[PDB]
């Protein structure tokens, strides 16, 4: 599996997930910088944070940038790629080298309604909350999953990261338009509208199909008919 | 029953050089990526199956496999060629 000492994302490289973004702030951000906190008041932190929403929305975005912020190292398990020796080595190496953010992509892949997913149980129940590990769980169905996993002192806490609203899709397209020079007449808006449904994804996509056509035109930095040619190139795919 | 499938040549030995790659050999390569998977996706449009008998089965579990290698490729793709992208706004 995936694993990166310390990921350079901050909450700066996610656009719009406000809301969201800080929900999970508060469940996994908070009780590490002041685990003595939910101590003196006594609450248990959530072990575990499910982010459920369509794909390249940023669920991974997420938890890397939450790593960051957190100066912990991020694990990422796919969960089709697991398809339960894996997991408990997984842990350890987690418990090694905290803190640490456990990222399990496509969990419902092995968490649908057999060894592994047993395993995974285990684990969450073994180390504590407070501690310097947790978890964080990415999906499209919540609804396929066993019920074991969304049970108290597991996957407790649960998030819609769901696709980019006009507004957020703006930032997303700046955002993967910063380290690269622009026009100052460009309509961020128009572009919003043009890509109507469209993913976190798929937005970076067009930035990249952008800056193609404004290098293969040897322009200087990237014009607005770019970003619509873009724009136009994605919707094919 | 498909038979008309176009066929990518030496795209297993360019889609290792991704990381390796200049942009010019990148914008070649995506271009071919996606030809392949318009093949493809024609073909997942015959039987009426969206990604999501018993030789039918099989197959279909190939192309679909098939499709996700190739899309987990061309998203290493454009994750190098935004990166060296950035390279080149950044030496401006
Ligand atoms: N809110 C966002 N802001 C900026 N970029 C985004 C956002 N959401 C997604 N992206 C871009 O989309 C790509 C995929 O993002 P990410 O993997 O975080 O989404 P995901 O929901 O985790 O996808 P998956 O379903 O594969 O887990 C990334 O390269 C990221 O740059």
């Amino acid at each position: 599996f995936e694993v990166v000492e310390r990921p350079n994302v901050t909450y700066n490289d996610i656009g719009g997930l406000k809301k969201q973004l800080q929900e999970l702030r508060e469940a996994i951000e908070l009780p590490l910088k002041h685990p003595e906190l939910f101590e003196e008041v006594g609450i248990d932190p959530p072990k575990g944070v499910l982010l459920y929403g369509p794909p390249g929305c940023g669920k991974t975005l997420m938890a890397k940038a939450i790593a960051h912020e957190v100066n912990a190292t991020f694990i990422r398990v796919v969960g089709s790629e697991l398809v339960a020796r894996l997991v408990h080595e997984l842990f350890e190496l987690a418990k090694e080298k905290a803190p640490t953010i456990i990222f399990i992509d496509e969990i419902d892949a092995i968490g649908a309604k057999n060894r592994t997913l047993m395993q995974l149980l285990a684990e969450m129940d073994g180390f504590d909350p407070r501690g310097n590990v947790k978890v964080i769980a990415a999906t499209n169905r919540p609804d396929i999953l066993d019920p074991a996993l969304l049970r108290p002192g597991r996957f407790d806490r649960l998030i819609e990261v769901p696709l980019p609203d006009e507004f957020s899709r703006a930032q997303i397209l700046q955002i993967h338009s910063r380290k690269m020079t622009t026009d100052d007449d460009i309509n961020w808006q128009e572009l919003a509208r043009s890509t109507d449904e469209f993913n976190g994804a798929q937005l970076k996509a067009v930035t990249v199909e952008a800056g193609m056509i404004a290098l293969r035109n040897g322009q200087s930095s990237v014009k607005h008919e770019d970003f619509v040619e873009g724009i136009s190139e994605v919707q094919a795919r | 029953l498909l038979a008309n499938v176009k066929i990518d040549p030496s795209l297993t030995s360019r889609i290792s050089q991704i990381d390796s790659f200049k942009l010019s050999e990148l914008m070649v390569l995506k271009t071919d990526i996606e030809t392949q998977l318009e093949a493809y996706f024609s073909v997942l449009e015959q039987q009426g199956i969206g990604m999501d008998s018993d030789v039918d089965v099989l197959q279909v579990t190939m192309i679909r496999k098939n499709v996700n290698m190739l899309k987990n490729d061309l998203n290493h793709l454009l994750q190098r060629s935004h990166v060296l992208l950035n390279q080149h706004f950044d030496n401006m």
